[PDB]
């Protein structure tokens, strides 16, 4: 898969920041490539596994954490030290009453060192594909929705009003024809008492 | 009026009675909804799922705030919550008042405590009711049950 | 803000290549500060206002907007489409672009970069301006799609309570004429009954 840039921050050397452009292979362990770079010069290692997974297999392999460990630590945490000179990347595991070692990626180096800058760059483009342009698809999407929300709550108002409108003056013209015909009863059942 | 002395029940003479009969709102809305509901229980009519918190009117959370006019929740459904207390004639408040028995939050619950608080400095205690207690007052057209959420 | 990087492939070094992520300065008829990058090194520069008007003038343009020129070369606020050969010759420590005005590449710039201390500093710039690159043209999305969201719940909710108000606000018509007039005639029946043994009293 692509190589991708997880920027990474040594303990060593956080001022240059490293960016551990790992383009791993559907594992880390059985086959994965990792493109380590600082942003200035690129280390595109087309690493194997005879150089880590032996890391597996040589200190106490228990029952606990190790894929966790290895994800993240090829994000930004332990004591991220790559080695600029021998293209190797190294840090070291710290956990309860034993701090073992976790990776030994002997990260090779291109003689590109802009592939991994020119890399970041396409991911400029696309990271600034993160935010606003489809903010306004989406928003555009939002906005006919408000607009519909909007109409259709204008016209709720009105269809509310309307029926309240609706109710008191039917409900008027009942009081006042009932008030008609509650004077007559009365007044017959008057005429009724003076019979 | 164009209404008769000796007829009995139908529907188009009343129709007609009514067009003879002025068309003046010689009430308020929320007065003559008061009215409306007092008639309708006088002659049963309460029952109609139309309109029946004529009434009392019932606060609603409408806002960000509670009990302020500071604001307004635009592209929500709150000033809807107030359409459809209204719908059935329950008055809608932006500030709690003590003549408030329903209290309908706004899309997000969390305003509960607020309105505990003030049960507590409103001695007519008003039942927190969820927005959904005010949806289905119209999306069934039909009042809900005060009991259907928190007390 | 928007730092846009205009991804230029140099005509002596393609590989090597520089990307021109400049900080321009406003009022750019005072001057600015031309910075480019290749990745594997930098070079920023100054610009004068002598270079300035010679660019301006290179085009045969006069008394107008090359300044608007100038900022859509730097920063590239338009894509690639801007046809400007941001061709820096990293051996020369010269930056040029050329805009072809009047059928000529004429000089659109001239730049005289200068050698960086240290390529990370402007790396380092670059990769904070791709973090607002990251927040730029596709992920507030989330943020108006839970308007979005909101509004669709809302809308939907008011079309049914609508629609509902008016069938209830014709049913209400139907209805209170029905009582109403039940009423009115139940009384004009009592009033029969009480005149008929009015008759009789």
């Amino acid at each position: 898969m692509e190589r991708k840039i997880s920027r990474i921050h040594l303990v060593s050397e956080p001022s240059i920041t490293h960016f551990l452009q790992v383009s791993w292979e559907k594992t880390l362990e059985s086959g994965f490539v990792i493109t380590l770079t600082d942003g200035h010069s690129a280390w595109t290692g087309t690493v194997s596994e005879s150089e880590i997974s032996q890391e597996a297999d040589d200190m106490a392999m228990e029952k606990g954490k190790y894929v966790g460990e290895l994800r993240k630590a090829l994000l930004s945490v332990y004591t991220f030290n790559f080695s600029k000179e021998s293209c190797y990347f190294f840090f070291e595991k710290n956990l309860k009453d034993v701090s073992f070692r976790l990776g030994s990626f002997n990260l090779e180096k291109v003689e590109n060192p802009a592939e991994v800058i020119r890399e970041l760059i396409c991911y400029c483009l696309d990271t600034i594909a993160e935010n606003q342009a489809k903010n306004e698809h989406l928003q555009k999407e939002n906005e006919r929705l408000l607009r519909d929300w909007n109409d259709v709550q204008g016209r709720f108002e009105k269809c509310v009003s309307a029926k309240e409108a609706l109710e008191t003056d039917l409900y008027k013209r009942f009081i006042l024809v009932l008030n008609e015909k509650k004077t007559k009863i009365r007044s017959l059942h008057n005429k009724l008492l003076n019979a | 009026y164009g209404d008769s002395y000796f007829i009995d029940t139908d529907l188009n003479q009343l129709k007609e009675v009514f067009s003879g009969i002025k068309n003046s709102n010689e009430q308020t809305p929320e007065e003559m909804a008061s009215l409306i509901a007092d008639l309708e229980y006088r002659y049963s009519w309460d029952c109609s799922p139309l309109s029946m918190f004529r009434r009392h009117t019932v606060y609603l959370d409408s806002y960000a705030v509670i009990n302020d006019l500071s604001t307004k929740n635009e592209g929500t459904r709150l000033a809807i919550k107030a359409l459809e207390l209204r719908f059935h004639g329950a008055k809608v408040v932006s500030c709690l008042a003590e003549g408030v028995s329903h209290v309908i939050i706004g899309e997000d619950h969390s305003r509960v405590a607020d309105f505990k608080a003030f049960r507590r400095t409103f001695k007519r205690k008003f039942k927190i009711l969820k927005e959904s207690w005010v949806t289905d007052s119209i999306d069934k057209c039909e009042l809900q049950e005060e009991n259907q959420y928190l007390i």
